[PDB]
């Protein structure tokens, strides 16, 4: 039980550097598709092309 | 024309008609519900008028998903049951319609469930005495052939063992037809009663009616009429002698209760309605044995916080030719069925109905269990042996004897896997005799608990 | 095992957080590019236009017996108005409003002439010593029908001659010609004292002497019909809010030309072209004639909102941008 | 990562679409202490789901002439004169459907654990009714509940209704717990018919009394297939009142569908308590205890829920256990006694017992289970088919001799049998035992292998044998799981491992055992 | 702008309102009395909205001349209490008004008292136990962190001493803070515990919030979320360890009562207010550990009748995680603090959250004592002698036993000089498992009194 | 006058327990199924007697 | 605002006599006296 | 801060002024006395409980031990020592002694 709490600890901990380091990385890709997404919301939310 | 619904209040229904449309006192009302997975057709009862052609409805099925002006029609006469020869077999909600197969008894004659008791030119008193073959009842409980019959008791006592076990006692081999009301208890039980009849094959002769727990107040009062009404045309017009048995006939003035709070009406004592005694009246009446034609009702009556002062038990205390008052302590000894035989009481138990032998000793057997219930009071202090000797002798009886006003019913089996007894009333009396005389004073009282007359009473003490 | 679904659970966080963060980021953005195309005053001719042509493919305050008596009772004032004259009806109006502040002071008479009852002569001679030598007898001919009838409360008698009194007032508008502009007068009213919540509130002073009240009309507050009705039902106001009272007299005065009347909210300055088919798919939606009570506001640009009766049809740059924002995972 | 995140964004904004159909508009004219009356919404359906500017929502009770009485679901605080108050157009419902498993959500069936939304299968209305005289049948599959004590003498049946009604601090929670955990065993099984599936309704308790059943849960891996409905102690009457009825819609619906049930409500009292405040603000008048008549229609109409369906409704079930916290074991009180004639039995869990250390504390004779015995697997039923009666005996035979000098042989071996089956039937917490243990564990008590065995070591002598017979004469429990019954030829090879067994051990304080 | 007041009967005030500035319930609104000999700004908090831009409203003053008309100003926030470090030190009201120095705080930042508990995914989700190290507390009733204790005091029984005590455990051991809810404090016993928390120098680390008897029932009602709404901002802004004491947690019951029927809402149960068990909801599912830092509790419960099913008890009961209770039956033999070691309890004295070795101990201690406490009638009655050699072998153990639950503590620093002590709970475990096998019996019942572990006890015993 | 018998037309008797100004709260004396809204009622012009 | 100097008006506009409009049982009630 | 629990059964019993002592308290204590009625009385509450425990024994007075005897005909005399005349208030000075 301890080593398998060690090795859950040393898990959380790795994917605690892991999703930092992606959430970094995917908000900058994200910040492109934000423009185009937003553009397609301003047509939905007008009802026409804008 | 027809009329709008104006207001709702959970099951009570408030509705307006043209000024000379108005219906009468308990009409049948439509109204629609359209809505999604609930949607259904509402029949509504008319209670009272409000003045400016308003009527206010209680509602026979839940309101949820009924609109204000919504149109209503009044169908111009009561809440109509089926009823006839083929009637008998069948499971009908109080509207009468079959839950076995809903296109069922459509084409019947519909009686509406809203009558006058019979006049009082054509009530007789009935004493004829019903063998059931229970030792504590057929003793000191005598029921009445034709009689009304009730099983009081608080919650999980055993009230709906002993009218399962009265079906099993009686309904097997009565020669008449049986109506069973269930009147706001377990839908559970109504499966397993109604499996257990077809098992039996008992369902043949006789007609159940249900109005269990899940159903609004409306139903849950007007089910106890719908079966009344089905038992009266057997009575009336087939002219059979009928049974029936309603449980629980408190969840009759429980739900008059409910609407009546709903209604708006003043609370009366502990918050039942007023009227209490008037819509308990008006069902209580109706089920009577006029002159040649008998109904033999059994009745389980709950008891609330098991307060045998209630004024639901207090009221229909009145209505009973012979009442089984079913005890939290004696079911706590394991004294099972449970009747306290100081409180159950029968008015045919009278030495010019049941003769000086058996009134003798139904006597004698009260006297001593009253005794013993007045030392009570020292006995849970001290124990038996700081009372005289007088008294001694005495509660080493009455111990005997309470013990021995326990029984392996017919029911019983379900749980303790045992099969049922029944004991005559000769040897009923005579064991109380020789009890009350002394003759077994040297026997166990481990060797009196759930046994079937004399001839296993030996056996079970030369177990011992 | 339960470590490997806390990492699972761990990335289920961030790729839902960060979806609210693109959510939100494109949501904003697009609030900033519909907002800047929406300036343009084509533009909101277009969105209402796309809003009508999407539209275009899409007594109940009383008692029954108060009700029945009521509707006979304008029957039988559109049978009296029918033979009247302008110089009649407003003193026939005056007259209304005089006996129902007798009505409403003297409660103890009221309470006995509102009394439902079949054989109702006796409240008819009453009404009959006390009336006929103070008041004009058009007056007590419409009254003795008033009293004659079945009210379902005391308040119900005061409540329909005040409104036949209003009703009697409403009819010069109709002889004149001038039932447009007072009904443009009693919107416009409605609207002052709905935003002026000090004057409203204070003449809804049915706690205090109401010539206080009927003063103050007069000096802040146009057609002599529209003040005659404030007026009036300052008078009688019995406890109504005054700019919701006011609203009563305008859904009243559309009334008697047999139509309903609709608030609009647009951008600003909706044009005839606009209102000539708001109006007629309206009237389409409905089934009756109707009248539409421009409120225009920036706040609620883009788009068109209508609300009429209890329905609301609200298609705006700012309510569907709610519904955007709302939607977001 | 990134490509689904802003596709699933790409497609929500491809589906959003107007929503400019017109709906009533109603103003709220009165808001106090948990209810409001709505003006308007003429077409408004009783028991309609309204919501308020804050997000609020509330049941819609008394649809009065111009008004509608209104009950406050939530945060009635940030309720007042004047909000414009919408119709959802939905009759009173919850959100449904396989998604909600290992979630905790709050009754309108909204996620309060903090994760992601719920992708409900439908909705469903909390008042639809239950399933009537025609649709059910005879309970006949156990819940093992892996508590010795409740599966020898008071067997849930799938579709049984037991209450587990006892006081504060005594361990009903901890019989519910134990009882969702030791579904797990079926769970890891893909057949519906033996997995069952659990609902935990948190009515009125503390937030960390919910926030341990959660993690508690966790530990046992119930979280799998376990809802939590929560209600704590802090949210205002609507939310206490409606946590039973959505625990069992959500259960419902998988009940339907045919999969197996089980409802923990914990507990119908602090329900009782809020229906009574909903009640009295709403002024209807009180009846006994101060609750309102239809109390009882409360309970009733929440428990009948619960049922076993018959194979024309897909063969599937819903198990109640309702809790209820009695006042010093005045089992004879109101709210008690209500529930006690609506469930198919009790568990009364005595206070007394539970201090003495007799835990779980099962107070026999006043608990039974009255279904009971239909569902209970053979060999249990065999083993156990006397040890209720054995036990009754026992109290009252100890609650006679403890002052008296002396007694008879006989029943002074009645009296050391009845204290060895008591030291056999306690079990300690978050440990439920497989049935295939439970009946061997019984078989020692009940035939009398304990009888050379003192009360000081009984529960070690049971707790060391169950490991051995798991570890060789292993095809006893496999016998018993594989075919339900405790055949002549399992007694015998029994008999001769347990002789072994008692040569094999030694008590604390006397000799080894024979 | 702002609104009017237009009914006043006793406490509650009706507010009448322009239609756009309709206050949201809970806010605070402040009005004027102009009357010279009671001049106030009277505070009102808003409890429903009667319609028609009326507002209904609980006054926390006397409404001793208010003037119908008088204008009412809206705060725009609810009752607001000021937080921060500058609150240790001072005493307030339950509006967060200084007692000590008026105009005092008005500069701090202020919490609106009517606040939700901890989101759901906020909570801890296990019972840490606190060590305070206490001897007797560690041992018999082991507190939580994060939890509720009850504290049933009496006159004089070292409640105040224990109070003072306790302030000390965690302003000392924790690095923490206290602060005092004086709900319905007596205004003398308040001003004694005031001058008694400055003559021991605690007062520097606690806040106290009295809100006195001489109040409507509005401010000893909010008093306990204002104390709370103190401890609130130590535990989430500051991040600090808090124990808010409640003295009388009943007090608060009651006083939401007579509000309920001020409001004239319909009594539940014995009179109780209907709302009752979600706002002792709001106030204890609130006390409660976040993120590391917690908010600990004493709540000094009354207990009507000596009733504890009475509803205000038993929702108090629902709540709280260990009893704490003092008797003059061990305060008169001189052992502080004089815990009664058998009457109290705790829900963590189990094997699953302390360790197997403290439950065991724990257990022992109890039986020791208990056979003890049997004992003592005959001691009293037939003297010492009457009892046999493994008898006084016993009560030897147990008098030495209920002597070494008695501390040297922070508190006694005052009069005695000596220095108060803590235990490890470590060594309080060992020290009663060598003490009840026996191994000081040679020992003086004088060498067990007032003494700080086992090292001390030595110390103690080989000076004697 | 106060506990005069009252005629109802289905031939059934009730009582005049109450007198308002506008309204007599009568008591019914036999089967009230046959009342309802608008029915003509006649006084007997006799206390209540048997 | 023309409002705000009305209510000012108004206000300047507005001993006090009140009248006993019910008494009973030791209880009466007073109609009028606004500044009591 | 106290209360004088007043009871008809020990006004009945003799016991005037009839103060149920032992549920009767005052919350101030000693502070509300002078020094020499605390020295005096402070033992007084511990002698009437123990009174009020042995009270049960006095059906048995010669069976009973010594030790506890002396407290039991002690206790009786504080009974009465406790028993006073209306409108004969003592002054301080006075029940010093009375008490001592």
């Amino acid at each position: 039980r301890a080593q398998a709490s060690g090795e859950v600890a040393q898990t959380l901990t790795q994917a605690d550097q892991q999703l930092s380091a992606q959430g970094d990385q995917v908000r900058s890709g994200l910040e492109s598709s934000v423009d185009g997404l937003s553009a397609k919301l301003a047509s939905r939310i007008l009802g026409v092309d804008v | 024309t027809a009329g709008r619904v104006v207001r709702i209040t959970g099951p009570v229904v408030d509705v307006e008609f043209p000024r000379g449309s108005v219906p009468e006192l308990f009409n049948a009302l439509h109204a629609e519900i359209t809505f999604g997975a609930l949607a259904k057709t509402l029949t509504l009862e008319v209670a009272q008028h409000l003045g400016d052609s308003l009527v206010r409805c209680i509602s026979m099925q839940p309101t949820d998903g009924l609109v204000r002006g919504v149109e209503v029609t009044d169908t111009g006469a009561s809440i109509s049951v089926p009823v006839g020869d083929g009637v008998k077999g069948h499971v009908f909600n109080a509207l009468g319609d079959c839950l076995d197969d809903p296109g069922y008894g459509k084409d019947f004659e519909h009686w509406s469930i809203h009558r006058k008791p019979p006049a009082f030119s054509d009530l007789e008193p009935r004493t004829e005495m019903l063998e059931t073959g229970l030792k504590v009842v057929d003793l000191l409980t005598p029921y009445v052939r034709g009689g009304k019959i009730a099983l009081f008791g608080g919650a999980g006592v055993g009230k709906t063992v002993l009218i399962q076990e009265m079906i099993n006692r009686i309904a097997r081999n009565f020669g008449g037809t049986s109506v069973f009301a269930g009147v706001g208890e377990r839908t559970r039980e109504g499966n397993d009663l109604w499996v257990e009849l077809a098992d039996a094959n008992v369902l043949k002769d006789t007609a159940l009616v249900f109005g269990q727990m899940d159903e609004p107040p409306g139903t849950r009062m007007r089910v106890a009429l719908s079966a009344l009404t089905m038992a009266e045309f057997f009575r009336d017009e087939q002219g059979q002698d009928v049974l029936l048995f309603i449980d629980n006939i408190f969840r009759f003035t429980q739900a008059g209760s409910e609407v009546s709070t709903l209604l708006g009406r003043m609370p009366s004592a502990v918050g039942y309605q007023p009227t209490l005694a008037d819509e308990m009246g008006e069902l209580q009446e109706r089920i009577t044995s006029t002159r040649g034609r008998s109904i033999t009702s059994m009745q389980a009556v709950y008891v609330p916080a098991d307060d045998y002062t209630d004024p639901a038990p207090a009221t229909t205390f009145a209505h009973l030719d012979a009442t089984t008052e079913l005890s939290r302590a004696v079911f706590s000894k394991g004294i099972f069925p449970a009747v306290d035989p100081l409180a159950s009481s029968s008015t045919i138990l009278d030495p010019a109905i049941v003769g000086d032998e058996h009134y003798r000793v139904a006597q004698e057997v009260i006297r001593i269990l009253q005794r013993y219930k007045d030392l009570q009071d020292i006995i849970a202090i001290l124990g038996i042996d700081e009372l005289s000797e007088e008294d001694k002798q005495l509660v080493n009886r009455a111990r005997r004897i309470e013990r021995f006003l326990s029984q392996n019913m017919m029911a019983a089996e379900q749980f303790t896997g045992q099969p049922g007894s029944t004991v005559p009333l000769k040897e009923t009396i005579e064991a109380f005799d020789k009890l009350t005389k002394g003759e077994f004073d040297h026997l166990p009282e481990q060797a009196f608990f759930l046994i079937g007359g004399l001839d296993d009473l030996a056996k079970k003490a030369e177990s011992l | 095992a339960q470590g490997a679904q806390q990492i699972q659970l761990m990335r289920q966080q961030l790729i839902r957080q960060l979806r609210t963060g693109l959510g939100a980021e494109a949501v904003n953005k697009a609030a900033e590019i519909v907002r800047a195309h929406v300036a343009d005053p084509q533009a909101q001719s277009a969105t209402v236009d796309r809003f009508l042509s999407e539209l275009e493919q899409m007594t109940s305050r009383l008692r029954a017996a108060s009700r029945q008596s009521l509707a006979a009772l304008v029957e039988k004032f559109d049978s009296v108005a029918g033979g009247l004259d302008a110089d009649g009806l407003t003193n026939l109006a005056d007259e209304l409003a005089s006996v129902a502040k007798l009505l409403l002071s003297e409660t103890a008479l009221n309470k006995h002439l509102a009394e439902p009852t079949d054989d109702s002569a006796p409240k008819v001679r009453l009404l009959e010593r006390l009336l006929s030598d103070k008041v004009s007898a058009t007056t007590l001919d419409l009254l003795r029908t008033a009293v004659s009838n079945r009210w379902s409360t005391e308040s119900n008698l005061i409540d329909a001659v005040e409104h036949t009194a209003r009703l009697a007032l409403l009819k010069r508008a109709e002889i004149a010609g001038e039932v447009d502009e007072v009904e443009e007068q009693l919107f416009r009213f409605g609207r002052v004292l709905d935003a002026e919540p000090r004057l409203s509130a204070l003449l809804s002073d049915y706690t205090t002497p109401a010539e206080g009240r009927v003063a103050l009309l007069d000096k802040a507050l146009v057609n002599q019909t529209a003040a005659a009705l404030l007026s009036q039902t300052v008078g009688l106001l019995r406890g109504e809010r005054a700019d919701e009272a006011v609203i009563d007299l305008a859904e009243l005065a559309v009334s008697r030309r047999g139509e309903v009347v609709a608030h609009v909210s647009a951008a600003a300055e909706l044009s005839d072209a606009q209102r000539t088919r708001l109006t007629e798919v309206l009237s389409r939606i409905y089934g009756r004639p109707v009248s539409v009570q421009l409120h225009v506001d920036p706040e609620l640009l883009g788009g068109l909102s209508i609300t009429v009766g209890d329905e609301v049809i609200d298609g705006s740059i700012a309510s569907r941008l709610a519904a955007a924002q709302t939607g977001l995972p | 990562s990134a490509a689904d995140i802003e596709g699933a964004i790409e497609d929500y904004v491809s589906s959003f679409s107007a929503d400019t159909e017109r709906e009533e508009i109603g103003t709220v004219i009165d808001a106090g202490d948990g209810i409001a009356h709505v003006e308007g919404l003429p077409s408004v359906m009783t028991q309609e789901l309204l919501e308020f500017p804050g997000g609020v929502l509330g049941v819609a009770l008394n649809l009065d002439e111009h008004s509608v009485g209104a009950v406050i679901l939530g945060e009635f605080e940030k309720i007042e004169e004047g909000q414009q108050v919408k119709r959802t157009g939905e009759v009173l419902s919850v959100p449904v459907g396989d998604a909600f498993l290992g979630r905790v959500v709050n009754p309108l069936g909204q996620p309060i654990d903090g994760q992601g939304d719920i992708a409900a299968e439908t909705r469903r209305a909390l008042e639809l009714q239950a399933p009537s005289v025609v649709q059910r049948q005879s309970v006949s599959e156990p819940l093992q509940t892996g508590i010795k004590a409740i599966d020898a003498m008071t067997p849930i049946g799938r579709g049984q209704r037991q209450l587990i009604i006892g006081d504060r601090k005594t361990g009903k929670t901890a019989v519910c717990v134990d009882t969702i955990l030791n579904q797990r065993e079926a769970w890891l099984t893909g057949d519906p018919k033996q997995q069952v599936r659990c609902v935990y309704v948190a009515i009125g308790q503390k937030g960390t009394t919910i926030a341990s059943v959660k993690r508690a849960l966790e530990e046992g891996g119930a979280m799998e297939y376990t809802t939590i409905v929560a209600a704590p102690a802090s949210d205002a009457a609507g939310f206490k009142w409606l946590a039973p009825y959505t625990g069992s819609a959500i259960g419902q619906h998988w009940m339907y569908n045919g999969k197996h049930v089980l409802i923990v409500f914990d507990d119908l009292s602090k329900q009782a308590d809020a229906y009574r405040a909903i009640s009295l603000l709403l002024r209807r008048p009180p009846g006994r205890e101060a609750f309102p008549g239809d109390v009882f229609y409360l309970h009733s109409r929440l428990l009948e829920r619960c049922a076993k369906l018959s194979d024309e409704l897909g063969g599937g079930s819903m198990t109640g256990l309702p809790i209820i916290e009695t006042k010093a074991n005045d089992i004879s009180a109101f709210i008690p006694t209500n529930v006690i004639s609506i469930t198919d039995g009790q568990c009364f869990l005595e206070s007394d017992l539970f201090n003495q250390g007799v835990r779980p504390a099962i107070n026999v004779g006043v608990s039974v289970s009255r279904v009971g015995g239909a569902a209970q697997i053979k060999a249990m039923k065999e083993v156990a088919g006397s040890l209720r009666l054995d036990l009754s005996q026992y109290r009252e035979l100890e609650a006679f001799a403890a002052f008296a000098s002396d007694l008879d042989a006989a029943s002074k071996a009645q009296l050391d049998r009845g204290a060895r089956l008591v030291e056999l039937l306690k079990q300690p917490q978050y440990s439920p035992l497989a049935v295939e243990e439970q009946v061997v564990a019984i078989f020692l008590g009940t035939q009398g292998h304990l009888d050379s065995v003192p009360v000081e070591d009984v529960q070690r002598f049971e707790s060391e044998l169950l490991e051995h017979v798991k570890a060789s004469h292993s095809d006893i429990f496999d016998g018993i799981r594989e075919t339900k019954k405790l055949s002549e030829e399992a007694e015998e090879k029994l008999v001769s491992v347990i002789n072994e067994f008692k040569k094999g051990f030694q008590a604390s304080d006397g000799s080894s055992v024979v």
